[PDB]
RNA sequence: GCCCGGAUAGCUCAGUCGGUAGAGCAGGGGAUUGAAAAUCCCCGUGUCCUUGGUUCGAUUCCGAGUCCGGGCACCA
RNA sequence: GGCGACACACGUGCUACAAUGCCCACUACAAAGCGAUGCCACCCGGCAACGGGGAGCUAAUCGCAAAAAGGUGGGCCCAGUUCGGAUUGGGGUCUGCAACCCGACCCCAUGAAGCCGGAAUCGCUAGUAAUCGCGGAUCAGCCAUGCCGCGGUGAAUACG
RNA sequence: CGCCUCCUAAAAGGUAACGGAGGCGCCCAAAGGUCCCCUCAGGCGGGACGGAAAUCCGCCGGAGAGCGCAAGGGUAGAAGG
């Protein structure tokens, strides 16, 4: 568990090892790798412990990641759940939030079809 | 959500009728039809009946709900569930 | 006459061969306040059954009513 | 990519622009 | 002994603290730490590559001491449990190594728990010990990504001289015991 | 206590990563570590990082009284 | 009443001498037909009769009850 | 307010399951239509959606306009991935009285199923199939992956 | 139909009926000898996954547990581990 809660897959480049962590995209990939100016072709491990640490303090500690991430998402929903409205509604019973159509297909945000007799 | 260049959005037949009742006498039932007023900070604590289609509902404002409408807080399909 | 409303199905489908019959028919049941009569609400919803195959779905709800259990 | 609007391949597909297919 | 952080911490700084507060009119009536015991719940080395000697080293580790099985008392159905079955290690900590175990514990390990909010200010035994259950083990400075095999937590109970909560509650705290509320 | 069975535990120096130093004794006589004690945010005051974020839900949300009246 | 045997899926029946139960048909999803059969690809599923007991655990082993099948109630 | 419901079943489609592949940058070749509270150069502001300017054009004039696949080089190296883009969090942009029901678009985080699909079954005979992009009707906006048109590259096989 | 346990059995022993209830026809190379060391069920409180009940810490708990199998007797000052 290096950086940040998770460690970062070696012989994979950087700009996507970070990606390899909740809360961060290919774009805070980006602008991290020109602030703490460490070269995006070089692999984890190909590294010093110079250029670990200057990514693991600013990745850190800029925005927000992980469980704590996690934590402020379903405590969104969870808050959108209590009031209760309709954008929580759909959180609580498992149907589309984004005012979708169900007739057919959701069967992401409803998972296995539940085929009835 | 709405453009920010324009200012929020509030029927001005009903933001009259939340603060009329603050240096009146608040506060009776109001009974609106515009689902599609952005909850104002001077609505809070007040129990106003956004409509469905057929009923008026009771909804109870808090300071956790403001940025969404009236008609978040008033559902018009009525489902229960399925098969049961 | 019955003393309690109840809810029933009718299956009556046949299907071995083009021969035919299939007639489909669920009901709720319940007792009048006496003197009442015969009532019969056609409460179908579309045409799930035909309106065609109506009049001889009562004729047949009244027919077997000449007969009580 | 086509779905994919964090791309030019998706972008074009949608026919629009962005940071992602810049004009 | 030996000369530790933690210990020094408790006898020239955390025990007249307490003296203060409690008024206590004895030198040993004065709460002491009496053993802190580790163990490892376990039981999914029932039929499944029962032995596990790996974990045994993840607490060997953590601790300096190596632990001591616990074995089923008595055959158990619904947990696929036959008395005799290995269920548990279980090591005892008194003394340095108990001091060195706690000394690591706060100073470096629960801050190593993701999402840390604090140690539960309720776990209170109701005559003066107390008990944190803990979900992993990298959680500790010794043990690595590269040397895990599976995620073993562990319950951890601090066993303590003190009579009532009240004064388990100023003990433990004193010595740096994040109580969350 | 009893020989051939228990790790060695000698002086050791755990690193943290906010520069902070420990003198603890481990069976590692030297450690290298992410956060700690001197450093995490529950440890450390008050710091919530970034968000302080906090009850801005909800009408912090004015914008503004730009309503007649 | 006595002796033997049987109660396992909607129906008719395998099986278990201890842990997670099967066949055929009926039933459900789909394919095929203009349609209905027939056919094809998938389906599942039982608190294993009730009760008491031995066991860590019982459809399974032990006692009993119920209903059912068989047999016997003779000299009188 | 609903026709956008959701335990479910069928039709037609889109987008994928990657290496003849996918991203980033550099550079090329179409047609057919469209455009006066309409098309919008270029300049600047913002990562952008778009906004403030503002030139020209009733338009073989100015424009929408880059066509894309492709060509040059570099990056990933067989992984549920630099394939995949569903779903969810937060923040935004414009239309329009108003985007909760119920709009499109942008950016940030999320990175699901899907490893080529049972029984069955569609299309296609040549600039056709296959694949790549452009336009328009409708239209404030758009739920278009639809529809009707356009050109780019360009097969296989027909004994019978 | 032989053997064991309880009752009937009338406070010694013994005591019948097609009287009331159950078991045996094995087993164990340690489940035997001895030395040494440990003490249970259950209740309440505490503790990641962990549940009424897995393992851990505390407090209360003389025996209600255990003792291969029926029952009875016996038993932690051990016959139990
Ligand atoms: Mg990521
Ligand atoms: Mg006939
Ligand atoms: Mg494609
Ligand atoms: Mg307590
Ligand atoms: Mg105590
Ligand atoms: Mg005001
Ligand atoms: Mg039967
Ligand atoms: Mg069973
Ligand atoms: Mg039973
Ligand atoms: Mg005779
Ligand atoms: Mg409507
Ligand atoms: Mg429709
Ligand atoms: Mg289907
Ligand atoms: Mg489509
Ligand atoms: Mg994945
Ligand atoms: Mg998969
Ligand atoms: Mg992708
Ligand atoms: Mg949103
Ligand atoms: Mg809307
Ligand atoms: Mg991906
Ligand atoms: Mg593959
Ligand atoms: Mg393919
Ligand atoms: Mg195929
Ligand atoms: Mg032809
Ligand atoms: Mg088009
Ligand atoms: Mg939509
Ligand atoms: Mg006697
Ligand atoms: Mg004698
Ligand atoms: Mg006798
Ligand atoms: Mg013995
Ligand atoms: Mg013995
Ligand atoms: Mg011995
Ligand atoms: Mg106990
Ligand atoms: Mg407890
Ligand atoms: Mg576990
Ligand atoms: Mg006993
Ligand atoms: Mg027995
Ligand atoms: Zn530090």
């Amino acid at each position: 568990a290096r950086i940040a809660g998770v460690e970062i897959p070696r012989n994979k480049r950087v700009d996507v090892a970070l990606t390899y962590i909740y809360g961060i995209g290919k774009a805070r990939a980006k602008e991290a790798l020109e602030k703490t100016g460490i070269n995006p072709a070089t692999r984890v491990k190909d590294l010093t412990e110079a250029e670990v640490v200057r990514l693991r303090e600013y990745v850190e500690n800029t925005w927000k990641l992980e469980g704590e991430l996690r934590a402020e998402v379903a405590a969104n929903i969870k808050r959108l759940m209590d009031i209760g409205c309709y954008r929580g509604l759909r959180h609580r019973r498992g149907l589309p939030v984004r005012g979708q159509r169900t007739r057919t297909n959701a069967r992401t945000r409803k998972g296995p079809r539940k085929t009835v007799a | 959500p709405r453009s920010l260049k324009k200012g929020v959005f509030v029927d001005d037949h009903l933001l009259e009728k939340v603060l009329e009742l603050n240096a009146k006498g608040e506060k009776r039932l109001i009974k609106t039809w515009s689902r599609r007023s952005t909850i104002v900070p001077e609505m809070v604590g007040h129990t106003i009946a956004v409509y469905n289609g057929k009923q008026h509902v009771p909804v109870y404002i808090t300071e956790n709900m403001v940025g969404h409408k009236l008609g978040e807080f008033a559902p018009t399909r009525t489902y229960r569930g399925h098969g049961k | 006459t019955i003393t309690k409303p109840v809810d029933v199905e009718g299956k009556f489908i046949r299907q071995t061969g083009g021969r035919g019959q299939y007639g489909h028919v669920k009901i709720k049941v319940e007792p009048l306040p006496r003197g009442s009569g015969f009532e019969f609400v056609n409460a179908i919803v579309g045409g799930v059954i035909p309106k065609e195959y109506i009049p001889a779905v009562q004729k047949g709800i009244e027919e077997a009513m000449q007969s009580g259990p | 990519g086509k779905g994919d609007r964090r791309t030019r391949r998706g972008k074009i597909w949608r026919g629009t622009y962005g940071k992602y297919r810049p004009r | 002994p030996l000369d530790v952080a933690l210990k020094r911490k408790y006898y020239e700084e955390v025990r007249p603290e307490l003296i203060r507060r409690f008024g206590y009119q004895n030198v040993w009536e004065v709460p002491r730490l009496e053993k802190v015991v580790i163990n490892q719940g376990l039981g999914e080395a029932k039929e499944d590559a029962r032995i596990l000697e790996k974990a045994a080293q993840e607490l060997a580790l953590i601790t300096g001491q190596k632990p001591a099985v616990t074995r089923a008392k008595k055959s158990i159905s619904n947990f696929k449990l036959r008395k005799g079955m290995p269920i548990g290690l279980r090591v005892t900590l008194r003394r340095d190594r108990m001091w060195i175990f706690l000394e690591k514990l706060l100073n470096v390990a629960l801050p190593r728990i993701r999402d840390f909010r604090g140690l539960n200010p309720n776990s209170f035994d109701g005559r003066g010990n107390y008990n944190l259950g803990l979900r992993e083990q990298l959680i500790f400075p010794e043990i690595t990504y590269d040397m895990v095999d599976a995620l073993r937590g562990m319950d951890i109970a601090v066993v303590t001289t003190a009579e009532t909560d009240e004064e388990a509650r100023a003990l433990l705290e004193l010595l740096g015991f994040p109580f969350r509320k | 206590m009893k020989e051939g069975i228990h790790p060695k535990l000698v002086p050791a120096r755990i690193i943290c990563g906010c520069g902070n130093v420990i003198e603890t004794y481990s069976t590692k006589p030297e450690i290298y570590v992410e956060v700690c004690s001197k450093c995490h945010p529950f440890y450390t005051g008050q710091q919530r990082f970034v968000d302080t974020e906090g009850r801005v839900e909800r009408f912090q949300r004015r914008y503004g009284d730009s309503y007649r009246k």
